[PDB]
RNA sequence: GGACCUGGCGGUGCUUCAUAUCCCUCUAGAGGAGCCUGUUCUGUAAUCGAUAAACCCCGAUCAACCUCACCACCUCUUGCUCAGCCUAUAUACCGCCAUCUUCAGCAAACCCUGAUGAAGGCUACAAAGUAAGCGCAAGUACCCACGUAAAGACGUUAGGUCAAGGUGUAGCCCAUGAGGUGGCAAGAAAUGGGCUACAUUUUCUACCCCAGAAAACUACGAUAGCCCUUAUGAAACUUAAGGGUCGAAGGUGGAUUUAGC
């Protein structure tokens, strides 16, 4: 019955069922789901199976200064135009099947390690171009209520940076992934840190912190030593402008204090041009390389004192075994020193 | 402190229970658990205040006479009225009698109160008679009036290792003027 | 209700009225000019300013009234009225003239004074303690003691031991055996409060 | 709940026209009606005719014109003419209206044995009540 | 005393209930003040006037028949 | 395994409440009888759905044929349809709804606290919240500004409906589709709702409220049974109305329970 049908948006809205029980709670899942198809996409009004041509509708009105008559395409130039049109609708799939694969994170199913580009721009004309945005955990958490019992949200880590310091990470929280990836990495913006880097590729000394329970010890390095460091501080010192340190991180492997324990220490770290300041005494870097050169990397902006800084035979400062276990030869690991990508 | 809380962060507020400030506290507002902690330490110190003037001869020789004894003493948190509940005695002309006394005694009592500046702005004081001896008494002045008549196993995956596949949507694909007249 | 909290209910009485201004106090004077402004409910077809009126026979009436036949409720007072009135006149033509003076032949007086002798000073009520609920013996309010003087009157009345008597004839029987204190309705009277007596122990619940 | 004509609460981002943002129960208070005849009248017959003959209408105008209408049909009956009031867009070309109107009016009036008319209300985009 | 809405509309503000209140108790404060004519013109700005209908019962015309 | 959070639950505390409302109080009922009607169970060759609140004179503002989807028998095969299917799945859905709701909350976008932990965000002489939108409210309908309707979000019950229609998936295609004839729907029983009663504030007649009779085995009381007639229909022991005959249980109904300001 002609008076039976239903218009496409009543029909896909069944079909669909998108709202439901099934949908309400995710009760039902989807590795085949039926997918929403626009019929009229590629339909042209005027067009029908018996190839009738219209004139002012799907053909032109007027034709050699003349108006067209009702015409008929032929049998064999009918089938041309259908088989056009399947042709055209395989094509339009394979446009849609055409998707550009993004490169993944950490691994193929983790969201650790993708960028998310730049932030959004701020209201009042703000960009963010020269920052970049790196994820570092989606969880998903499970919330008990009175009346809906079990629901489930996101929670997002994301850090921020330039490249050249300035670096900030920020927790987002939404019912859906991609509202928590917007809240957090604008947010992260607000508040950056500024990290100090020697010679803008390391740290400027050793930095061994506790945050909670997450220990992070870090060595400053040389050029060409790269980045050999648990992946997320790998992914947190490309956003500072880090090309070069050792990190190694133990106890509790929780991302979020291994974020901020690693923020902490960063922010934390005093310059040869601090130090100098505070002893008012040369910075003098010593390098192998270099021979016996004194280079001076450092110098009071005040007056110079005049005595030398107490020589301690002996210091009383407190040594890492695992650094004293390898430096003597006898930390023997599998696992160390091995051959990896450039980070 | 105690095992009992006293940490509050507002600690130092002036405690302020006054008839006016219940029409400009916000209804909305939600009691804290220490809030009701000072309402019953409030109604403690007027049960004390109360209990003692009642035992001292000088305020009233009257009211020393009759040895009044206070049941409970429960300020309204409105502040409207201090509930002042009574022993009610056995005997039953007695209850009127020492009934009689507080009411023409509370209104003086109000003054006294506030010679003890700290509970200065007392709201007017109520007695109430104990029920517990005082509804019986009612009862037993009508019983003796009444006319009583001539005499004679499907599996439940778990919901934190749920598979989802919006990474793998993501990763495998990137999602995908001039206006003129008689334009010809 | 259809109306508004602002109508206030009617007050039919002549002599409130007509009293003069100077016996008013300032609290009176203030009433007056006050419901001047005030919006006031229709009067009920039931109360009117006439002298006969009389609240409590209005009352009892309503309470025999079934299914809103006000027009029959009223037959059977008035015809109340009247059988009690000549079972006086035959009582008082019969009498000597020495107890002719004690003989009421007002039927208006004999309603009250019967119902008044019905009326329960204390009732039994379960008032509730400790999980149980015990008819502890309460007093009774006013309203509660005119209202079972009524209740238990029409309700003797309706009882299935009257055997094709009507009721004009059985009301008023029981309305002459209640103002001399006796009578089925009398006795209901004085058992309840009898068992009020025996639950005096059990005041406390 | 009820749910018959409601446009229901979502993120605010649904824009919804006029007539969709009002249940039922506005009709005659806050929208009026789609059609106007005198068969629904007290004493007045043919109103099952005049109903059919709405629902066709409805029906063939909107794959007639389809992806123009940017709202509902206003149908109006004076005597034995029938006036249809339609909002649409200015997507398609003059020429594919102008066709359209004459092939619609011609076919309506042959169909129904009564003077047909088409009026066109052309608006750049679908007016938005509220986003609901 | 003007109502919240029609002190929002003065002010051209939105206002909590607890606001309304403490301006009225403010101006309250102020009338049993011996307020003079330029603190009695303020106060009026914020009384509207309350237009009571009369309860007077309406008399009918006396007409004269034939 | 430790600590903590949330939810659920507690024969868990205290406090204040429900306005036809949880208890008592007020009025008329149900629960007992007959009848009407629904359901269950049983029965039958002989639908389905609803089925604690939120099913049970419910889908039906309605089944003698038809309706009809059931049963038996017979028949048709590109079939009223560019077929058809009341076949499975309401735990795939749209559509339209129940329910708390006789509620007042839901909430995008931001901001802040907890070390940037799961989490939390109020004090008015105010101490971190601001909030579009939705609901309530307002407004409108009915006789007012009252009342009654209507309205009533998000969410709860994978609540109801694939048999209103439509439709995803799966299944049937000489049959799970289509047509014809006849037939089923009863009551050992149980139960829900209703009607009529048990009578004297009643029954009959006149009247529409100043009457006369009736009033316990010829009273009250069946709208039941049986018989006849009429109405509708092609078709009526069957449906309805009326008349005749008949004159039964019932004598105001335990625990329990319904509605009304
Ligand atoms: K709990
Ligand atoms: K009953
Ligand atoms: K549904
Ligand atoms: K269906
Ligand atoms: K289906
Ligand atoms: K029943
Ligand atoms: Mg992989
Ligand atoms: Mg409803
Ligand atoms: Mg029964
Ligand atoms: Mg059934
Ligand atoms: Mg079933
Ligand atoms: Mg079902
Ligand atoms: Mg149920
Ligand atoms: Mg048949
Ligand atoms: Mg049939
Ligand atoms: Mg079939
Ligand atoms: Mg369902
Ligand atoms: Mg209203
Ligand atoms: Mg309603
Ligand atoms: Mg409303
Ligand atoms: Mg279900
Ligand atoms: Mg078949
Ligand atoms: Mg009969
Ligand atoms: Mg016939
Ligand atoms: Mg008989």
């Amino acid at each position: 019955s002609f008076f039976t049908k239903l218009t496409a948006d009543e029909l896909w809205k069944g079909a669909l069922a998108e709202t439901g029980a099934g949908a309400k709670k995710g009760r039902g899942k989807r590795t085949k789901k039926k997918k929403r198809k626009d019929l009229n996409r590629g339909q042209i009004i005027g067009e029908g199976r018996y190839g009738f041509l219209w004139p002012g509708l799907n053909v032109p009105l007027m034709k050699n200064g003349a108006v067209q008559t009702i015409a008929q395409r032929s049998k064999e130039e009918q089938e041309k135009v259908e088989a056009d049109m399947i042709q055209q609708r395989e094509e339009w799939d394979r446009k849609k099947k055409m998707k550009v694969k993004r490169e993944r994170g950490w691994s193929g199913n983790s969201w650790g390690g993708i960028s998310l580009g730049p932030p959004d721009p701020g209201p009042c004309g703000e960009t963010y171009e020269d920052f970049d945005t790196r994820i570092l955990e989606v969880r998903n958490v499970f919330t008990m209520t009175a009346k809906e019992g079990r629901k489930k949200s996101i929670r997002v880590l994301v850090a921020v940076g330039n490249g050249k310091g300035a670096a900030g990470f920020s927790i987002g929280k939404a019912t859906d992934r991609m509202d928590a990836f917007r809240k957090a990495k604008n947010r992260a913006v607000h508040h950056l840190h500024y990290i100090e880097r020697y010679e803008d590729h390391t740290i400027f000394h050793d930095i061994s912190l506790r945050f909670k329970r997450t220990h992070i010890k870090m060595k400053k390095q040389p050029k060409g030593y790269g980045l050999r460091c648990h992946r997320a501080i790998i992914t947190i010192c490309r956003l500072i402008g880090i090309k070069d340190m050792y990190a190694k991180v133990s106890g509790s492997i929780n991302m979020l204090s291994l974020t901020q324990g690693l923020f902490r220490g960063l922010s934390r770290q005093e310059t040869h041009q601090q130090l100098a300041d505070k002893k008012g005494l040369h910075v003098v870097e010593i390098r192998e390389e270099c021979g016996p050169l004194p280079i001076v990397v450092a110098s009071p902006r005040g007056p110079l004192r005049k005595d030398p800084e107490p020589e301690d035979e002996v210091p009383d400062v407190k040594l890492d075994w695992e650094d004293v276990k390898t430096a003597q030869g006898m930390k023997r690991s599998v696992w160390s020193n091995l051959k990896r990508a450039a980070t | 402190k105690v095992w009992y809380e006293s940490p509050s962060l507002g600690s130092h507020s002036t405690y302020k229970p006054s008839k006016l400030e219940f029409l400009m506290r916000s209804t909305s507002k939600k009691t804290r658990k220490e809030d009701h902690a000072r309402l019953r330490a409030l109604n403690g110190l007027l049960y004390k205040a109360l209990t003692d003037l009642l035992c001292t001869p000088e305020v009233s020789q009257e009211l020393y006479d009759l040895n009044v004894e206070l049941s409970k003493v429960s300020l309204t948190p409105d502040f409207s009225a201090c509930r002042a509940y009574w022993k009610t005695t056995l005997s039953a002309e007695q209850n009127a009698h020492m009934e009689a006394v507080l009411q023409r005694s509370a209104a003086h009592m109000r003054h006294l109160l506030m010679s003890q500046q700290t509970l200065r702005n007392v709201p007017p004081i109520v007695f109430v008679q104990d029920k517990g001896n005082a509804a019986l008494a009612e009862l037993d002045q009508l019983l003796a009036v009444a006319d009583f008549g001539p005499r004679d196993g499907r599996k439940r995956a778990k919901p934190r290792l749920e598979q989802d596949s919006s990474l793998k949507s993501y990763l495998s694909g990137e999602e995908v003027e001039y206006e003129c007249y008689a334009p010809d | 209700s259809r109306y508004s909290p602002e109508f206030k209910d009617p007050l039919i009485d002549k002599e409130y009225y007509r009293k003069p201004v100077e016996e008013l106090t300032e609290e009176e004077k203030y009433v007056r000019e006050l419901k001047k402004t005030q919006l006031i409910k229709a009067a009920p077809a039931g109360k009117t300013s006439s002298v006969f009126e009389d609240p409590v026979i209005s009352k009892f009436t309503n309470m025999m009234m079934i299914g809103g036949n006000k027009v029959l409720a009223r037959s059977l007072m008035i015809q109340t009225l009247e059988a009690v009135k000549r079972k006086q006149f035959e009582k008082y033509h019969a009498a000597s003239a020495e107890e002719q003076a004690t003989i009421e032949r007002n039927p208006y007086t004999i309603f009250h004074q019967a119902l008044k002798n019905c009326e329960p000073m204390i009732g039994l009520v379960p008032i509730l303690k400790g999980g149980r609920f015990y008819q502890v013996p309460v007093p009774l309010p006013d309203r509660r003691r005119r209202f079972l003087a009524m209740k238990w009157m029409i309700t003797e009345c309706r009882d299935k031991k009257h055997q094709r008597t009507l009721m004009p004839e059985k009301l008023s029987h029981k309305l002459l055996e209640a103002f001399h204190n006796q009578g089925p309705v009398i006795k209901r009277k004085h058992d309840l409060h009898k068992m009020a007596e025996a639950n005096r122990a059990l005041a406390h619940y | 709940k009820n749910r018959a004509a409601r446009v229901r609460v979502s993120k605010g981002d649904k824009p919804v026209t006029y007539e969709e943002a009002h249940a039922p129960h506005y009709i005659a208070h806050r929208k009026g009606w789609l059609s106007l005849h005198t068969g629904n009248l007290d004493g007045e017959d043919h109103a099952a005719e005049r109903t059919v003959e709405d629902v066709f209408l409805r029906k063939f105008m909107w794959g007639t014109f389809p992806g123009c209408l940017a709202d509902q049909l206003v149908l109006k009956r004076r005597g034995n003419q029938l006036e249809i009031c339609a909002v649409v867009l200015r997507q398609l070309s003059p020429h594919k209206y102008y066709f359209l109107v004459g092939y619609s009016e011609t076919l309506l009036s042959y169909f129904y044995k009564c003077p047909v008319r088409l009026h066109l209300q052309t608006v750049p985009s679908k007016v938005v009540y509220k986003y609901l | 005393w003007l109502i919240k809405e029609e002190l929002e509309e003065m002010l051209v503000e939105k206002l909590s209930d607890l606001d309304y209140m403490q301006f009225i108790r403010l101006l309250e404060k102020l009338l049993t003040s011996q307020c003079g004519a330029a603190e009695e013109e303020f106060v009026q700005r914020f009384r509207r006037s309350v237009t009571l209908e009369s309860k007077k019962q309406l008399i009918e015309p006396v007409q004269y028949d034939e």
